[PDB]
């Protein structure tokens, strides 16, 4: 028979669980990477591998807004809550709408230079969410000191 | 999802009898966010909350 | 802390495969008191933890 | 990337005389970031890629 263990076992509260006669269970934890599932035989020097791994459970990219009003000129930021660290951002029509991925690429820094609606989306790795920035007018009513003038 | 022309549950006789079989309303999407990359202009940013019905 | 250039997690078969591993950013910078003698003028007194990163 | 203070090669007797030894300059960053970007966090394009020159 054989006997299936784990180098350094700290992947989860039981990295390797004992076999019944041939085959054992596995175990995770809070943990990413690779992992070593070796079962070598009682005193003989063979060893079989197995390979594992479990990256980090899911993605879950969501950003911090869904939808965004900015006014043409102005500037806003997005940040994103992504487990990968690069998180490219892109923006259609950029000349209403720009956006910056964040020194840890987490956050988004928005631009509004433009009018009009566009999407604003980020998180290029695995999968990608969207998030709505639409650039209404800044309508910012000036007012003539006097209209009915007599010159 | 089963479809099916035929108005008989999955645990009828005439089905193959096994298994509860529940009605199913609305289609399964794939998980996804709208504009993850930017693809669409002056649109507004979706969200996308899983195992979330709305 | 591990220097690589290749994107091989260090957690692989080949390493020990245990503990847990995670991509850094930035430089590492060790724990110290910035601006203790006030060398640097016009220069705000930062507090920095361990494993802080802003 | 190796740190050390000793002037001595990695080939060398002293050394651990085992691979190449290279110069290398400045302080390794973790691909993700490249320092300045932004004067209010916005970020800028960061750089990734291994022996890219840019």
């Amino acid at each position: 028979n054989l006997i299936w263990e784990v180098s350094n076992s700290s992947y989860g509260s039981i990295t390797v669980d004992p076999s019944d006669s041939k085959l054992a269970t596995l175990t995770s934890f809070e943990k990413e990477g690779n992992l070593v599932v070796t079962i070598s035989t009682a005193n003989e020097s063979v060893v079989a591998q197995i390979a594992v791994n479990i990256i980090d459970g899911d993605s879950g990219i969501f950003l911090s807004q869904d939808t965004v009003t900015i006014r043409k000129g102005g500037t806003t930021t997005l940040t994103a809550v992504t487990g990968k660290t690069p998180v490219t951002w892109s923006s259609n029509n950029a000349s209403i709408v720009s956006v910056t991925p964040n020194a840890n690429s987490l956050t988004a820094v928005i631009t509004a230079n433009g009018e009009g609606n566009v999407t604003i989306t980020a998180d290029n790795g695995t999968k990608t969410a969207s998030c709505e920035i639409v650039s209404i007018p800044q309508i910012d009513s000036i007012s003539l000191s006097q209209s009915d003038v007599t010159v | 999802y089963r479809i099916g022309s035929y108005y008989i549950t999955e645990e009828d006789i005439n089905p193959g009898d096994s298994i509860s079989l529940g009605f199913g309303s609305w289609a399964k999407v794939t998980g996804v966010i709208m504009g993850t990359g930017v693809v669409n202009p002056d649109g507004s940013v979706p969200n996308a909350q899983r195992v979330e019905f709305q």
